[PDB]
RNA sequence: AAUGCUAAU
RNA sequence: CCGAGGGUAGGGCCCGUGACUGGGGCGAAGUCGUAACAAGGUAGCUGUACCGGAAGGUGCGGCUGGAU
RNA sequence: UGAAACUCAAAGGAAUUGACGGGGGCCCGCACAAGCGGUGGAGCAUGUGGUUUAAUUCGAAGCAACGCGAAGAACCUUAC
RNA sequence: AGCGCCGGCCAACUCCGUGCCAGCAGCCGCGGUAAUACGGAGGGCGCGAGCGUUACCCGGAUUCACUGGGCGUAAAGGGC
RNA sequence: GCUAGUUGGUGGGGUAAUGGCCCACCAAGGCGACGACGGGUAGCCGGUCUGAGAGGAUGGCCGGCCACAGGGGCACUGAG
RNA sequence: CCUAAGGUAGCGAAAUUCCUUGUCGGGUAAGUUCCGACCUGCACGAAAAGCGUAACGACCGGAGCGCUGUCUCGGCGAGGG
């Protein structure tokens, strides 16, 4: 929860060449922000464009605290400006996505014997009296799902055994990993959604010099100081109405 | 064409289309609400329109829309839609009746109240 | 011999 | 004898649905190139044939809705 | 031989005024060519981007912003 | 004594609120911080024990053209 | 493309009465692009709505005709 | 980066698939076989031909109906031993 690093992913939404030079520009107030707040940001994943943009940008925040205090950051974004990409000086609307994470575990993954049954049997085809005769064949069977690997490879019961228990093995660590990434890939999109227009969380205007947050109706007209990093009072009211929020009874 | 020709083969009238036949020839039909979300209207528009995926009693299963500021609907609302399209949202051909059945009429509506299905203050 | 220019007058 | 109806067997047509698969319409942003509109930078279009990630290219013939 | 579902609020013909062309014609300009001297390398002065800072006030942005507003910033100026 | 409407078609205009949101919409379209087009108010217009809305039919549609249309380039002359 | 009681003839049965209506035998006919056969839909009219007319749509109520009486078949009585 | 050149059309869990009873659909109350698909082809592929194909087969698979001492589950009878 609160506590733990943060994983931020910042994508471009509609606009094109302007969305990911807005991607860029909400990738530096980040930064400024959290050198603010003492903690430490490594970039991850990176990809530029030729105008000095960012289609998708991956960094992390490392530091007690840093997804409790960039968890009011998720949602969709919206700028209202003038582009440089723009030839007849009109002013556009583009919007980009901030997803907050926070970072988990990796903790190894380790076959419980004592929910594994094993069984042996005789294998078949050719061999005469030997496959007439040996228990080479063996079954490994996870009890909790009941998934099970032959192996029959060999004419050795013992070598049969250990390759079917590293098959098992390799393939209830692939269903681990296949939920955990479908938990993560709901989660992403309940966060960023479409990226379309409305659904947006805040938005910059520059030839006002306003910045509005509609989740709170939060507005102030320091645009040049956001974008440089002090986030502090949008942050603080959106504290305040989340403790304001737990007013029960 | 000559005299001949259309004694020969006459004039082809031109048949009409239904724009609303999940109607089935009604002016109104009951439903139930399976789905009830907003949608993003098409270019040049921006908003996000309430809508409802609605079960009818002629057995087809459509979208409405939903008019006014604010609505109680949702899953399992027993509604009235009427026939009318919502120019902006694909697919969208039908409009929910405020003040009958489950769906209520819109609060503090003062103009234009025999739509929306307000009563008079 | 030489490619391209999103999206709100 | 005929005879409502019921049973058996084989056909015809229509409707709903189906793992998978083919394209179509759409999209205020994506990737690849730039085929057409200027002699659009190889004039364009066209029937057919073969070929290529893709727009398309080339062969044979035709038209000007091209030039000289 | 030859549909429909769905979708769009137009798709089109001719002509007009412009703009544009790696169309044509006739012209022009330190545009090229013919010359002479520079800049790009050094050190320094100055203005700007960035970065830094408690603050490094603000504006100017291709040509047509950058020894520009500033034909005089120790204090004052000065707006931080 | 109520109902609809007051951007154009179409009769009847100002203030406040909002700020591509909320919403309106039969078509064209309105709304992105000075909205006669959204919501409210004041005023106005049309009907009035009614006033609107949905569905369907004819009209407008000479847009299947008998009255009363077309086919070089707009859809349309069949390869002969 | 359709038709085998099918199309016609002879004799008979049945009816108030004509008739392949029904039966026996003889011939091989009958229908169809002027749309047979098949599929879909539908009670029909005087009228009604619309429309400058021509036309289009429609057949609620009222008058006329037809069909049906839980879904099918059948006869009796009787002028019916 | 390497090669003389890097498998084309078509077909594919196959008389070819090791993991494998792959997965999805069908058939059955229940289907390691069977049929239809997908492509991850351990290790298909174009005259040791590739992909189809009406008819034919004491060839080898899978399913249904009919009928039965095959069976539940055996009983009696005849003849030759
Ligand atoms: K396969
Ligand atoms: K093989
Ligand atoms: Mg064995
Ligand atoms: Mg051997
Ligand atoms: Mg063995
Ligand atoms: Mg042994
Ligand atoms: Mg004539
Ligand atoms: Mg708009
Ligand atoms: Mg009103
Ligand atoms: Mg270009
Ligand atoms: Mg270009
Ligand atoms: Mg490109
Ligand atoms: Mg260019
Ligand atoms: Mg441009
Ligand atoms: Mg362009
Ligand atoms: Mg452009
Ligand atoms: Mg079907
Ligand atoms: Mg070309
Ligand atoms: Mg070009
Ligand atoms: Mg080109
Ligand atoms: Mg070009
Ligand atoms: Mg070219
Ligand atoms: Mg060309
Ligand atoms: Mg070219
Ligand atoms: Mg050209
Ligand atoms: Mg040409
Ligand atoms: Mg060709
Ligand atoms: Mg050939
Ligand atoms: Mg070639
Ligand atoms: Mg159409
Ligand atoms: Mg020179
Ligand atoms: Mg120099
Ligand atoms: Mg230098
Ligand atoms: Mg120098
Ligand atoms: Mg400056
Ligand atoms: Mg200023
Ligand atoms: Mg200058
Ligand atoms: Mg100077
Ligand atoms: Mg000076
Ligand atoms: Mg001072
Ligand atoms: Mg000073
Ligand atoms: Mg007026
Ligand atoms: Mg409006
Ligand atoms: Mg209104
Ligand atoms: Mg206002
Ligand atoms: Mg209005
Ligand atoms: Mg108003
Ligand atoms: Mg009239
Ligand atoms: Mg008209
Ligand atoms: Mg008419
Ligand atoms: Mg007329
Ligand atoms: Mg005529
Ligand atoms: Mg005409
Ligand atoms: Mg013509
Ligand atoms: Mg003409
Ligand atoms: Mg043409
Ligand atoms: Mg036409
Ligand atoms: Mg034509
Ligand atoms: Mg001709
Ligand atoms: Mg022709
Ligand atoms: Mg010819
Ligand atoms: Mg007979
Ligand atoms: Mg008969
Ligand atoms: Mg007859
Ligand atoms: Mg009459
Ligand atoms: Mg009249
Ligand atoms: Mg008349
Ligand atoms: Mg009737
Ligand atoms: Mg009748
Ligand atoms: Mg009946
Ligand atoms: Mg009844
Ligand atoms: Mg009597
Ligand atoms: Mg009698
Ligand atoms: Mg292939
Ligand atoms: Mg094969
Ligand atoms: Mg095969
Ligand atoms: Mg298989
Ligand atoms: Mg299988
Ligand atoms: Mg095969
Ligand atoms: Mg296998
Ligand atoms: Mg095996
Ligand atoms: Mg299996
Ligand atoms: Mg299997
Ligand atoms: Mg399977
Ligand atoms: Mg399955
Ligand atoms: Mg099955
Ligand atoms: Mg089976
Ligand atoms: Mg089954
Ligand atoms: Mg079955
Ligand atoms: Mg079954
Ligand atoms: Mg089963
Ligand atoms: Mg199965
Ligand atoms: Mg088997
Ligand atoms: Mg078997
Ligand atoms: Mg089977
Ligand atoms: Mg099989
Ligand atoms: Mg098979
Ligand atoms: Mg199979
Ligand atoms: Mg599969
Ligand atoms: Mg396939
Ligand atoms: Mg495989
Ligand atoms: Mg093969
Ligand atoms: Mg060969
Ligand atoms: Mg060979
Ligand atoms: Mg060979
Ligand atoms: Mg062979
Ligand atoms: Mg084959
Ligand atoms: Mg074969
Ligand atoms: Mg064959
Ligand atoms: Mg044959
Ligand atoms: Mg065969
Ligand atoms: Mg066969
Ligand atoms: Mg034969
Ligand atoms: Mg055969
Ligand atoms: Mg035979
Ligand atoms: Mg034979
Ligand atoms: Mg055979
Ligand atoms: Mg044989
Ligand atoms: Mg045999
Ligand atoms: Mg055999
Ligand atoms: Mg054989
Ligand atoms: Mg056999
Ligand atoms: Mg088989
Ligand atoms: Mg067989
Ligand atoms: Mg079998
Ligand atoms: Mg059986
Ligand atoms: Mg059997
Ligand atoms: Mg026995
Ligand atoms: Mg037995
Ligand atoms: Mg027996
Ligand atoms: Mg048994
Ligand atoms: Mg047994
Ligand atoms: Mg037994
Ligand atoms: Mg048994
Ligand atoms: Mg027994
Ligand atoms: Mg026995
Ligand atoms: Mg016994
Ligand atoms: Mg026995
Ligand atoms: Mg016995
Ligand atoms: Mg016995
Ligand atoms: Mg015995
Ligand atoms: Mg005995
Ligand atoms: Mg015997
Ligand atoms: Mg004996
Ligand atoms: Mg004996």
């Amino acid at each position: 929860m609160d506590e733990r690093d943060a994983i931020v992913e910042i994508r471009a939404g509609t606009g094109g060449e302007e969305a990911a030079l807005f991607a860029r520009d909400l990738f530096n107030m980040y930064l400024r922000f959290a050198e603010e707040m003492g903690f430490e940001t490594e970039v991850l994943d990176s990809h530029p464009t030729d105008l000095g943009g960012f289609s998708k940008v991956v960094f992390e925040v490392r530091g007690p605290g840093a997804y409790g205090t960039f968890k009011y950051e998720s949602g969709v974004h919206r700028v209202q400006r003038v582009p440089v990409t723009e030839t007849q000086g009109r002013i556009h609307t583009s919007t980009a996505t901030v997803a907050v994470l926070p970072k988990a575990e990796e903790e190894d993954f380790a076959l419980n014997m004592d929910e594994i049954r094993i069984d042996v049997m005789r294998a078949s085809g050719p061999g005469g009296q030997g496959v007439n005769t040996t228990d080479s064949a063996v079954r490994v069977v996870h009890l909790p799902t009941g998934i099970m690997v032959t192996c029959q490879d060999s004419r050795s019961q013992i070598k049969n055994r250990e390759k079917a228990l590293m098959i098992l093995r390799s393939r209830l660590l692939e269903m681990k990993r296949a939920e955990e990434a479908e938990r993560l890939r709901k989660t992403r999109l309940a966060q960023i959604g479409t990226g379309e227009r409305s659904e947006k969380i805040r938005t910059y205007n520059f030839p006002q010099s306003r910045v509005t947050d509609h989740r709170i109706g939060f507005t102030t007209h320091d645009l040049e100081g956001v974008l440089s990093g002090h986030l502090t009072p949008i942050l603080e009211a959106l504290k305040r109405a989340d403790q304001e929020r737990q007013l029960a009874a | 064409p000559t005299i001949n020709q259309l004694v020969r083969k006459g004039r082809e009238k031109v048949r009409k289309k239904s724009k609303v036949p999940a109607l089935k020839g009604a002016p109104f039909r009951r439903g139930v609400c399976t789905v009830v979300r907003t949608v993003t209207p098409k270019k040049p528009n921006s908003a996000l329109r309430k809508v409802a995926k609605v079960r009818l009693t002629s057995g087809y299963e459509v979208t409405a829309y939903i008019p006014g500021e604010g609505h109680n609907l949702q899953e399992h609302s027993v509604v009235l839609i009427r026939g009318g399209r919502v120019k902006d949202l694909p697919g969208v051909r039908y409009h929910i009746v405020r003040g009958v059945y489950d769906a209520a009429g819109v609060k503090d509506r003062k103009k234009s109240r025999s739509k929306y299905g307000t009563k008079k203050p």
